[PDB]
RNA sequence: CGAUGUCGGCUCGUCGCAUCCUGGGGCUGAAGAAGGUCCCAAGGGUUGGGCUGUUCGCCCAUUAAAGCGGCACGCGAGCUG
RNA sequence: CGCUGAAAGCAUCUAAGCGGGAAGCCCGCCCCAAGAUGAGGCCUCCCACGGCAGCCGGUAAGGACCCGGGAAGACCA
């Protein structure tokens, strides 16, 4: 009788506070929210998930010796251009990239997945500029 | 950290303590202060300098307003010296004393499209012994099926020069404030007539 | 057979105050602060500090003995104080105080001046005897270790910087 | 320092220790210093 | 010419 | 096998490290100087000639050193032959 | 290579904690660089024109065309 398809939804803005949470276990939930799979009307081919703001992204937490042994790498395309940055240095320099990298590695590849990444707004420290959107705080 | 905008005049040598000292002569000042980048307004510290007066009936309205807010005549060039906050409103050669060391930035002379021997000092090929139309050629540019490609940054033919170059740690041989002249020992990038920037050295 | 069960005598009048993950120790010569595992218990008795451990797993037994000595070394640090003496040996080797800093003439082309970190006091009784004084035991041993390494004991001759009581072991030359 | 896969005590003063995931032998005799590797 | 003489 | 040109050289690099030199170490049958041996380390450097098609090697004169290997025994729609 | 230090009354550079330490690693130096589509920032200029997020005409600040050339350059820039 033809599956329901929603008309363009009005997206919800939620707020998550990352302080003390485990890096991967939180990414996994931000991925779900960005994909909008918590919504009973979920549709695989439209951006209809939530917008997710995150504060205290520099106070994310991690187990074991990952602060020293977790190595992000970037390849520049040039001979010898494989750069190695440990998690310690990344938190010290570009802390918001840590949760961003982890969320992005759990989103789908392709056009839609890159757009849902743009619906994530990651911030170091407790403040965020999206007061305009009035984000509903979420206990995850 | 101090700077000034300049003009490469030409080279000569002078005689100092029975030694011949090759110099490049630079017309530096005067450089009026046109805008001040502050941490509050712009996020960093720097002076925007001006240099060489220009026909006021040659400077469009958007630039007219900019000069007006500083109270300065139209200048031909604006450049920023980074991390410089001079006390006054006009930077002259006398920010430099003889003996100080300076870094100088100009635009190198343009070789146009340049071969691999002129651009990269490649060895070329033999000029006899059977060599066949490769006397100035670069030889091999890679391997074989592994990696089956050419590295990025590979040294090859192409445009050479007419690029920003900084020569560092030149000795200041003289300052002639009556003529806004700055003598610097040794060679400076670009042609006579070219715009150059003279900053205090960063070498220790 | 147990360091950590040994009660810690507290001299009059040295104060020992307990807090989460710390103890503070105030005595005549100053005050130190001992960071203590939240897994151990630091109980204050009459002129006695005791340490209790929650179970008998190895981490608890290891922190148990560690913690007691840390409390004890600080309780001695604030009352008696700690010090190490260094002996200089060799023909041209000596030292002197230049202000509060420690100057060492030990066979280089130059002297070697050592400034005293906060909490450490330098003393040169004889030109061949250096005394490192302070309430922090770990800090006294570090500064003494630092000073010794400027000219360590030679392996063939009795010349350099020696701990007091350090044996002179040498080996032949021909 | 001897560096080898078989680290043993050489003499009765030899002490087998373990620091930072590596097995060492320390002893009053400097010839007997061993690190496993 | 001819072929590369793979002999 | 309705073709994946085959030695060496020249040119042009780039990578591995089981390191030749340069930097840091331990042990020494380490007095010093100089070495030996092992550990860490691939940033940079690692010469010009005589002989031979040679690779290699030997020789000469130096050098801090004159490293070893991979890239279709790297590179003939780049050259040589 | 250490300091302090249990487990293991001693010992131990380590299990809690703290030092020292390479031509190497990060930054620092030089050059490119916001197509960094995450397309950033500052200074200044124009401005609500006329007719059924669109529309087509005349302008604005500005720009291009053309021309005289250039230690810029294959053309282009
Ligand atoms: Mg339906
Ligand atoms: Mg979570
Ligand atoms: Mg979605
Ligand atoms: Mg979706
Ligand atoms: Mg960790
Ligand atoms: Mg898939
Ligand atoms: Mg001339
Ligand atoms: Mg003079
Ligand atoms: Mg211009
Ligand atoms: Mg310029
Ligand atoms: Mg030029
Ligand atoms: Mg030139
Ligand atoms: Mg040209
Ligand atoms: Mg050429
Ligand atoms: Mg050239
Ligand atoms: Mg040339
Ligand atoms: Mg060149
Ligand atoms: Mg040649
Ligand atoms: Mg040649
Ligand atoms: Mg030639
Ligand atoms: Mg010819
Ligand atoms: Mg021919
Ligand atoms: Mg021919
Ligand atoms: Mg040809
Ligand atoms: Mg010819
Ligand atoms: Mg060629
Ligand atoms: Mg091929
Ligand atoms: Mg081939
Ligand atoms: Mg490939
Ligand atoms: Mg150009
Ligand atoms: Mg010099
Ligand atoms: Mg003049
Ligand atoms: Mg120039
Ligand atoms: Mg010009
Ligand atoms: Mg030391
Ligand atoms: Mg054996
Ligand atoms: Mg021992
Ligand atoms: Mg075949
Ligand atoms: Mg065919
Ligand atoms: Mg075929
Ligand atoms: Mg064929
Ligand atoms: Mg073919
Ligand atoms: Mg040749
Ligand atoms: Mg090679
Ligand atoms: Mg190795
Ligand atoms: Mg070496
Ligand atoms: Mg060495
Ligand atoms: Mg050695
Ligand atoms: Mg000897
Ligand atoms: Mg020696
Ligand atoms: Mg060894
Ligand atoms: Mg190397
Ligand atoms: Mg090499
Ligand atoms: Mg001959
Ligand atoms: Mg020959
Ligand atoms: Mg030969
Ligand atoms: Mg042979
Ligand atoms: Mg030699
Ligand atoms: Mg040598
Ligand atoms: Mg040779
Ligand atoms: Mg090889
Ligand atoms: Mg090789
Ligand atoms: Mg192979
Ligand atoms: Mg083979
Ligand atoms: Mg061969
Ligand atoms: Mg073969
Ligand atoms: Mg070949
Ligand atoms: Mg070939
Ligand atoms: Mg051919
Ligand atoms: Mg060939
Ligand atoms: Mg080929
Ligand atoms: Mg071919
Ligand atoms: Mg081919
Ligand atoms: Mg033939
Ligand atoms: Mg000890
Ligand atoms: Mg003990
Ligand atoms: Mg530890
Ligand atoms: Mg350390
Ligand atoms: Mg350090
Ligand atoms: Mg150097
Ligand atoms: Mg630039
Ligand atoms: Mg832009
Ligand atoms: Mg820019
Ligand atoms: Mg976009
Ligand atoms: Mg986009
Ligand atoms: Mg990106
Ligand atoms: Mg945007
Ligand atoms: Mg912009
Ligand atoms: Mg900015
Ligand atoms: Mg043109
Ligand atoms: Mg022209
Ligand atoms: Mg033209
Ligand atoms: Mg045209
Ligand atoms: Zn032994």
């Amino acid at each position: 009788m033809k599956t329901y398809v929603p008309k363009q939804v009005e997206p919800r803005w939620v707020l998550i506070d990352a302080e003390g949470k485990t890096l991967g276990r939180l990414a996994t939930k931000i991925a779900t929210l960005l994909r909008g799979k918590h919504r009973p009307d979920w549709t695989p081919n439209v951006a209809m998930g939530d917008f997710v703001v995150v504060v205290n992204a520099d106070k994310i937490r991690v187990t074991g010796k990952k602060l020293e042994q977790k190595i992000y790498t970037r390849y520049s395309g040039y001979p010898g251009g494989l750069k190695k940055i440990p998690l310690e240095k990344m938190l010290a320099t570009h802390p918001e990239r840590v949760l961003e990298h982890a969320v992005k590695g759990m989103l789908p590849k392709g056009p839609l997945g890159r757009r849902l990444f743009k619906r994530l707004k990651v911030y170091a420290g407790p403040d965020h500029p999206h007061q305009a959107q009035r984000p509903e705080k979420l206990e995850v | 950290m101090k700077g000034i905008l300049g003009v490469k005049v030409g080279m000569t040598r002078i005689f100092r303590d029975d030694r011949a000292v090759p110099v490049t002569v630079i017309l530096a000042g005067p450089c009026p202060v046109v805008q001040r980048r502050t941490p509050e307004k712009d996020g960093y510290t720097a002076v925007q300098l001006g240099f060489l007066p220009q026909n006021p009936k040659r400077v469009n309205r958007p630039l007219k307003g900019h000069f007006a807010k500083a109270g300065v005549e139209p200048v031909r060039i604006l450049r920023e010296i980074r991390d410089f906050n001079p006390e006054g409103d006009t930077v002259t050669v006398e920010i430099f004393k003889p003996g100080e060391r300076v870094d100088v930035t100009g635009t190198s002379k343009g070789r146009g499209f340049a071969g691999v021997m002129k651009r990269w000092n490649f060895a070329g090929g033999p000029d006899s012994h059977g060599a066949h139309k490769i006397h100035r050629h670069p030889g091999s540019i890679g391997n074989r099926k592994t990696p089956g490609r050419v590295y990025k940054g590979k040294k090859m033919a192409g445009h050479y020069g007419a690029e920003r170059v900084t020569v560092m740690n030149l000795e200041v041989v003289d300052v002639i404030p009556e003529e806004n002249l700055l003598l610097v020992k040794g060679a400076v990038p670009g042609p006579n007539g070219g715009l150059v920037i003279v900053r205090e050295t960063k070498k220790a | 057979s147990r360091i950590g069960r040994l009660p810690i005598p507290v001299p009059k009048g040295v104060s020992v105050e307990v807090a989460p993950g710390r103890v503070k120790v105030k005595g005549p010569k100053g005050e130190l602060e001992v960071p203590v595992s939240p897994e151990m218990r630091v109980v204050v008795e009459e002129g006695v500090v005791r340490v209790e451990r929650p179970s008998d797993e190895r981490r608890h037994k290891s922190l148990h003995g560690l913690t007691r000595t840390l409390i004890a070394n600080a309780v001695k640090g604030v009352s008696e104080g700690y010090s190490k003496e260094l002996l200089i040996k060799g023909i041209g080797y000596r030292a002197r105080l230049v202000g509060r800093a420690l100057e060492l003439t030990v066979g280089f082309s130059h002297p070697v001046v050592v400034e005293p970190p906060e909490g450490i006091t330098f003393e040169v009784p004889e030109p061949t005897r250096v005394r490192v004084s302070g309430i922090d035991k770990q800090k006294v041993g570090q500064v003494a270790a630092n000073i010794r390494a400027i000219r360590k004991p030679s392996a063939y001759h009795e010349k350099g910087i020696y701990y007091a009581g350090e044996p002179v072991r040498l080996k032949p030359g021909k | 320092m001897k560096v080898r896969a078989s680290v043993k005590r050489i003499c009765d003063k030899c002490k087998v220790i373990r620091r930072h995931g590596r097995v060492y032998v320390i002893c009053e005799n400097p010839k007997h210093k061993q690190r496993q590797g | 010419m001819t072929h590369s003489m793979r002999c």
